[PDB]
């Protein structure tokens, strides 16, 4: 079984380092919608944060899988 | 067909008169066809040995005849000025300026290659019968009365209406 | 117009006397085929490594490098191959022969659009092609000992695939 | 009248539905008609063209895919304007439709009738009648 | 069959259409484009601990030793084989759409 | 770009220029073969042909015909390739009786005489293809097996 | 241009740029804006520059608030990692303001912000050059030194004093 651990501050900077980098992303390319005070709205910013939440899920999982954790 | 039996009925006299140093510890005493026979039974491929005399023959004579391809298909369909026969090669001069020759040279060369093609016609099966090779041949004028014991050759269904249907003297 | 190399073929089309090491030998038509620039780098390229792969064969019998008998016991012309990918040398020369690849693959397709010469990267550091006419003659004596080269490494690593003596103890011990 | 055969042609990319070596060794026929549009039609062998404005050709191989367009060109695209004629090989051009300048569903003066029976179906002779006989069968 | 460079020959991919295959920096960007990636290694059965590539490039000179013989079914060559020239078409039926078509 | 355009210009020929159909590779190969290479008489076309399809047939009848287990098999795949040549050559020469008015023209393929040319030089290089596989089948034990030998 | 002769010149670059060499190979300038490549060299440069003492100076002296871990590199394993995530959020704070709320492609450099300053000065051409060059050798060190630690999993000078083993994994 793929080795998971408990919550730490690590599990954490990794969600923030990916919800942030997708918040970036999501300025630059969601086509549809001051580089982040420019038209910036909650449906915006909740699916940046949803895909970082993706994102970061996914980054997580597989940092704990290959040992970097 | 001239040119190739001239130098096979070269080859076989010669092959008679002597052999170079180490052929004979290595084919024994074979004649002719057999030779060509002996090293393939023992050439990668078609036998099993440490050899490739046939083999290294086939590969630069199919080099220089794949070339020659080139050359008849080009002349064939007349995008060539040049006649048959003619590959430019007249290393001495000879021709004194054409390689192609002179019109005496070319008649020598093809009725020395007709007389050429008749003869080792002719040394080829009388080796396939007597197994004496040319010069034994031509010194036993007496012949079937003594001949040597040669291998049957890689296609042995041609000797075999000899014995049955022909009279086999031999 | 017939061939220099073979008198009773005629003269490639795609063929000119201006290519260094040009004789006229095409019999089979391999540069229609292929474009005759994309051929010319290829054999160049083939001829500079074949080069290297030559003379490095003579060096290895005539000498090793410090420390290189430690690591390679018997292994002799490509058996060290074998044992050196277990060590770091043949990695390490594959990493930097392919970083100067991805260059020489943009000069490729320099050279395909027409901007480049096949071959020609420049790399004159010592000036010794300054004069104009030594340059054509360098060439042309590149081009030759490139296809000898060739034509010698096959030759070395075959006879060293019979023997396993290697080009230099192939000659003095008959 | 006879066909004017740089009339340009329909906008088309090609298919496989048109016309074969019978056309170009038998007979061939065409339709020329007036657009005032540049506009789709749909062809008769396929997908679809585009009409260029002013006057079109096609060439096709039956005569029933000529008239089969020309029901269509004058269903959608209200052009009456449609003149087909047959090709030979030879080179002679065959006007064919409208075969006087006037539709078949109209009268025309100077038409013969071909094929009228003077009696009705009913009457015709029985095939006994006509055996061995070369007499026709209506009446 | 033949390739063509991306310097202009008189090739014509249909009737009136000029169009210049890149057969040269397709097949080359395309081989090393997937090549490189699949280096990453795997301590998994199939590879062996190198990556597809080398475990691929490695099952090659192995049944080639073997030079008459063909692989057998279980052997890992057809995997190899088959997972690695997969990428491989992939990777150049999208590096002629992308070069070709882009042109950059 | 466009790579499928009307077949020769015509929009309503019954064709299309596709790459299959018209790439300068299909070109190349359609007009180089035999049967469209130029320069070549009817009965030279037919022995390229001839020569060519009579040589693939001997194998098939000798790896998998009735007496493939026998030591007449080449003899029996030989003769089956014989026999087929024997019967297409009939089947050519109907086709030339029923298909071709006669006229004077003979370096054309669709003509009388260039039909009665081409199948004469099929049928010389068919059997000429099949006595060629024959003699190799026979001497080279490569052939014979699947290459099998080297197992 | 000047520094790969066997091709062509970049033509989207000068020798008016800081650490103009003529160096475009793969002809990224053409695809992508040069004052935006020309701000990311200047700050990758920065960053690594900063990162060749980071992977250093720990080494000699660690604060004593952490652990060290093993190696500087390490050290980000052994640290609290909310520690981290403050300098993530504190360098996007400066991000934020340094740049005065632009921070793309299209909205940088629209009052004319030269790539390199941020308004600690002007400087000579040779001066921008300096730090071009000193940014890039820093940055090629950084990716030495760190997969240096990483292999090693040693101190950087510990290994170049102490017997100088190559990296193995
Ligand atoms: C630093 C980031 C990071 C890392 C190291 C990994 C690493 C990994 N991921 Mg993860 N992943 C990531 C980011 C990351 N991923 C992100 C951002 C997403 C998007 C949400 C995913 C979504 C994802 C899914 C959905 C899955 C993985 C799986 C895997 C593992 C096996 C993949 C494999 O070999 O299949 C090879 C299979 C083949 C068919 C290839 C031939 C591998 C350890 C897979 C797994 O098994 O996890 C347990 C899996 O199911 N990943
Ligand atoms: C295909 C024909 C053929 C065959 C089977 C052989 C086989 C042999 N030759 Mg002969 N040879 C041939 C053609 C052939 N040669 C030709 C065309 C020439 C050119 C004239 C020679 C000239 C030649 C010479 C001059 C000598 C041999 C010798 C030998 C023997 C070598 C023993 C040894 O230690 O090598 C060592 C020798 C060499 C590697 C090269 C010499 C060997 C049995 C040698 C011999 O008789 O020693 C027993 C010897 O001295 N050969
Ligand atoms: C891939 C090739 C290769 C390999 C495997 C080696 C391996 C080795 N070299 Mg050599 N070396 C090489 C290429 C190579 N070198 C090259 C290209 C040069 C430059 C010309 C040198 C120059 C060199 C010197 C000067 C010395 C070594 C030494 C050594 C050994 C280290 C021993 C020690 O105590 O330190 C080691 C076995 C040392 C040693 O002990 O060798 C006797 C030593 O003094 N090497
Ligand atoms: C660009 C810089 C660069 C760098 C950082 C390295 C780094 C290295 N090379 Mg490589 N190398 C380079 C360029 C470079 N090389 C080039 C341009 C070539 C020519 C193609 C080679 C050819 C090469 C070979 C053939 C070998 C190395 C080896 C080594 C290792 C020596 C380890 C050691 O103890 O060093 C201390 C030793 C010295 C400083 C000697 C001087 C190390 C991984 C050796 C190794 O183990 O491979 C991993 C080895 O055998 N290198
Ligand atoms: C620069 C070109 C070059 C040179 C100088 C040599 C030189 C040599 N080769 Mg190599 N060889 C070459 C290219 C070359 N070869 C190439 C391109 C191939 C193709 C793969 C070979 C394959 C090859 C094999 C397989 C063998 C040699 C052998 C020989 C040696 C005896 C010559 C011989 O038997 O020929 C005879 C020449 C004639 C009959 C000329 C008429 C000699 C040292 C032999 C040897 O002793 O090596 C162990 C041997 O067995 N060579
Ligand atoms: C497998 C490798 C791969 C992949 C994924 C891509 C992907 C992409 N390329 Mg690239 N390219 C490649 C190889 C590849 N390329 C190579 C080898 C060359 C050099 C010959 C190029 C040269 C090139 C140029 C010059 C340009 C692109 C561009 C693009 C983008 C859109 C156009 C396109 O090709 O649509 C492909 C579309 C997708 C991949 C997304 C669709 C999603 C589906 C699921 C496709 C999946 C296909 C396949 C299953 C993925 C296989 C991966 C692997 C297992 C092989 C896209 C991101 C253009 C671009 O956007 O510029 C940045 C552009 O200008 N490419
Ligand atoms: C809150 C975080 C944050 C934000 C919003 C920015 C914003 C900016 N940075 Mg900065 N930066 C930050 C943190 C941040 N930075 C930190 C902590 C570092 C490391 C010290 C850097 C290092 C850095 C460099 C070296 C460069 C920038 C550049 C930029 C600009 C364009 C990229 C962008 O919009 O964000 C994108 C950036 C982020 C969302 C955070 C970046 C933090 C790094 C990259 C961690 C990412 C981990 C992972 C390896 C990313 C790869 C993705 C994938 C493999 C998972 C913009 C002014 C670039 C530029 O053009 O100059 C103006 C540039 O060259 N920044
Ligand atoms: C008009 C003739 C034009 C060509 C003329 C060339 C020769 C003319 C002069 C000859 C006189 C000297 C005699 C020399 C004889 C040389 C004999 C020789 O070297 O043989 C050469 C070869 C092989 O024969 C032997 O091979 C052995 C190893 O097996 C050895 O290596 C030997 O080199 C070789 O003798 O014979 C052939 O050329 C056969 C024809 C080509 C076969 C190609 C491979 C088979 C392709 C089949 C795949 C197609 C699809 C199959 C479908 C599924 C099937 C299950
Ligand atoms: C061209 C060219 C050059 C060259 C060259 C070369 C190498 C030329 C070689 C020429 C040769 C070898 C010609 C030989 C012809 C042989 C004949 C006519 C004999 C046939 C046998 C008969 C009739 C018989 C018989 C027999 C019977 C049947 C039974 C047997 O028991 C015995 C018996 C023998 C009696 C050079 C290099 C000079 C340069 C020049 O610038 C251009
Ligand atoms: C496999 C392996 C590896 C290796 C390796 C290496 C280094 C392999 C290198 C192989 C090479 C370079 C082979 C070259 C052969 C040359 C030939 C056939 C040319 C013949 C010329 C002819 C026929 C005639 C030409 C001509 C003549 C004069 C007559 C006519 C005119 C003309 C046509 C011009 C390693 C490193 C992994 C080690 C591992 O343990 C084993
Ligand atoms: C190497 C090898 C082999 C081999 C082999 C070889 C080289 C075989 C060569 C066979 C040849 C060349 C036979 C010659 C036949 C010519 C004839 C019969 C002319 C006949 C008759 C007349 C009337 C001519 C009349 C004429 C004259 C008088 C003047 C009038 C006109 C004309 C009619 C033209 C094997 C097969 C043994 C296998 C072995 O394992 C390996």
């Amino acid at each position: 079984v793929p080795q998971t651990v408990a919550w730490s501050a690590k599990t954490g900077a990794v969600m923030v380092l990916s919800n942030i980098l997708c918040i970036v992303a999501g300025r630059y390319v969601i086509q549809v919608k001051s580089g982040s005070f420019a038209g910036f709205g909650l449906p915006e910013l909740l699916a940046s944060t949803s895909l970082g939440h993706i994102v970061g899920s996914g980054a997580i999982l597989g940092l704990s899988y290959v040992g970097v954790l | 067909h001239g040119r190739v039996a001239m130098l096979a009925a070269a080859g076989a006299i010669v092959q008679d008169i002597f052999t170079f140093p180490g052929v004979k510890s290595v084919i024994g005493d074979v004649k002719m066809t057999s030779v060509h026979d002996k090293f393939l039974s023992m050439e990668a491929g078609s036998g099993k040995g440490d050899m490739a005399a046939m083999h290294q023959l086939l590969l630069w004579l199919g080099l220089l005849e794949i070339a020659t391809s080139v050359a008849i298909i080009q002349s064939f369909k007349g995008e060539t000025s040049r006649g048959p026969g003619e590959f430019g090669f007249d290393p001495l001069n000879f021709g004194k300026g054409n390689s192609a020759g002179s019109d005496s040279y070319k008649l020598k060369e093809i009725k020395n290659g007709r007389l050429a093609m008749i003869g080792i016609g002719g040394m080829v099966h009388h080796y396939l019968l007597t197994g004496k090779g040319p010069l034994q041949f031509l010194g036993g004028i007496p012949n079937y009365k003594s001949c040597v014991s040669h291998p049957d050759s890689l296609l042995p269904w041609l000797f075999k209406a000899v014995g049955p249907v022909l009279p086999k003297i031999c | 117009a017939m061939s220099e190399s073979v008198p009773f073929l005629k003269k490639p089309e795609a063929l000119d006397s201006s290519m260094a090491g040009y004789a006229g030998f095409d019999p089979l038509g391999l540069s229609s085929i292929a474009d005759i620039k994309f051929l010319q780098e290829s054999e160049i390229k083939h001829c500079r490594i074949a080069m290297l792969a030559a003379a490095g064969s003579i060096a290895q019998d005539i000498f090793t490098f410090p420390g290189v008998s430690k690591v390679v016991g018997t292994a002799k012309m490509t058996g060290v191959h074998d044992v050196l990918v277990k060590q770091g040398a043949m990695g390490q020369i594959l990493l930097w022969t392919s970083f100067l690849e991805v260059f020489g693959t943009i000069a490729l397709l320099e050279t395909l659009d027409g901007k480049r010469a096949p071959g020609d990267f420049k790399f004159d550091p010592l000036g010794f092609s300054k004069n104009a006419e030594t340059a054509k003659r360098y060439q042309l004596s590149e081009i030759k000992n490139g296809r000898l080269a060739m034509l010698a490494t096959g030759g070395m690593v075959h006879g060293y695939f019979i023997t396993g003596k290697g080009p230099l103890e192939l000659l003095t011990n008959f | 009248e006879t066909l004017n055969l740089q009339i340009p042609s329909p906008t088309f990319e090609g298919s496989t539905g048109g016309w074969l070596r019978a056309a170009e060794v038998e007979e061939k026929y065409a339709i020329t008609w007036t657009s005032p549009k540049e506009q789709v039609f749909e062809m008769p062998t396929g997908g679809a063209a585009i009409m260029r404005q002013g006057e079109n050709l096609l060439y096709l191989a039956r005569k029933e895919q000529c008239l089969a367009l020309a029901t269509q060109v004058k269903n959608s695209f209200k052009i009456t304007d449609y003149k087909v004629y047959r090709i030979f090989p030879s080179g002679e051009v065959q006007y064919l439709h409208p075969k006087d300048g006037v539709f078949p569903e109209k009268v025309n003066a100077g038409r013969v009738g071909v094929g009228n029976v003077s009696h009705s179906i009913g009457k015709n002779l029985n095939p006994a009648q006509i055996k061995f006989t070369s007499k026709s069968f209506n009446g | 069959l033949s390739v063509v460079a991306q310097s202009k020959s008189d090739f014509e991919i249909s009737d009136g259409t000029p169009y210049t295959l890149n057969v040269p920096l397709v097949g080359a960007a395309s081989f090393i484009g997937w090549v490189v990636p699949t280096l990453l290694p795997s301590q998994i059965a199939l590879y062996g601990g190198k990556g597809l590539s080398t475990a691929f490039f490695a099952s090659i000179g192995t049944n080639l030793a073997k030079f008459p013989a063909p692989p057998g079914m279980t052997d890992p060559f057809w995997l190899l084989c088959f997972i690695w020239h997969s990428g491989l078409f992939a990777t150049m039926i999208l590096g002629s759409i992308g070069y070709n078509g882009y042109a950059g | 770009s466009q790579f499928i355009k009307p077949y020769n210009d015509d929009p309503f020929v019954g064709n299309l220029a596709t790459p299959v159909s018209t790439s300068s590779f299909t070109k190349s190969l359609l007009s180089n073969l035999p049967a469209y290479r130029a320069g070549l008489s009817p009965l030279l076309r037919g022995v390229e042909i001839g020569l060519t399809h009579g040589y693939f047939l001997v194998g098939p009848f000798y790896k998998l015909g009735p007496l493939r287990n026998s030591d007449v098999a080449l003899l029996s795949g030989f003769f089956s390739a014989l026999g087929l040549i024997v019967i297409l050559v009939a089947c050519l020469t109907i086709y030339g009786v029923v298909s071709f008015e006669e006229t004077e023209a003979k370096d054309q393929l669709q003509t009388a005489k260039g039909w009665r040319q081409f199948t004469s030089g099929w049928l010389v290089g068919s059997v000429g293809g099949a006595s060629f596989a024959y003699i190799l089948i026979s001497n080279i034990p490569f052939l014979q097996t699947a290459g099998m030998s080297m197992l | 241009n000047l520094a790969v002769p066997f091709l062509k010149a970049p033509a989207k670059l000068d020798s008016s740029m800081p650490g103009y060499a003529g160096f475009d190979p793969l002809g990224c300038s053409d695809f992508y804006d040069v004052k935006w490549l020309q701000e990311a060299e200047i700050k990758n440069g920065r960053v690594a520059m900063l990162g060749v003492v980071g992977l250093l100076v720990p080494e000699f002296f660690h604060l004593p608030m952490y652990t060290a871990g093993a190696t500087p590199y390490e050290s980000y394993t052994t640290v609290p990692a909310f520690a981290l995530i403050q300098i993530f959020l504190g360098c996007g704070a400066v991000e934020y303001f340094t740049h005065k709320g632009k921070i793309s492609p299209d909205n940088m450099f629209d009052g004319g912000r030269v790539p390199g300053e941020f308004g600690w000065g002007k400087a000579d051409m040779t001066m921008q050059t300096k730090e071009i060059k000193n940014g890039r050798l820093a940055m090629l060190a950084f990716g030495g030194i760190l997969h240096q630690q990483l292999f090693t999993k040693m101190g950087t000078i510990a290994h170049l004093t102490g017997g100088f083993k190559p990296l193995t994994f």
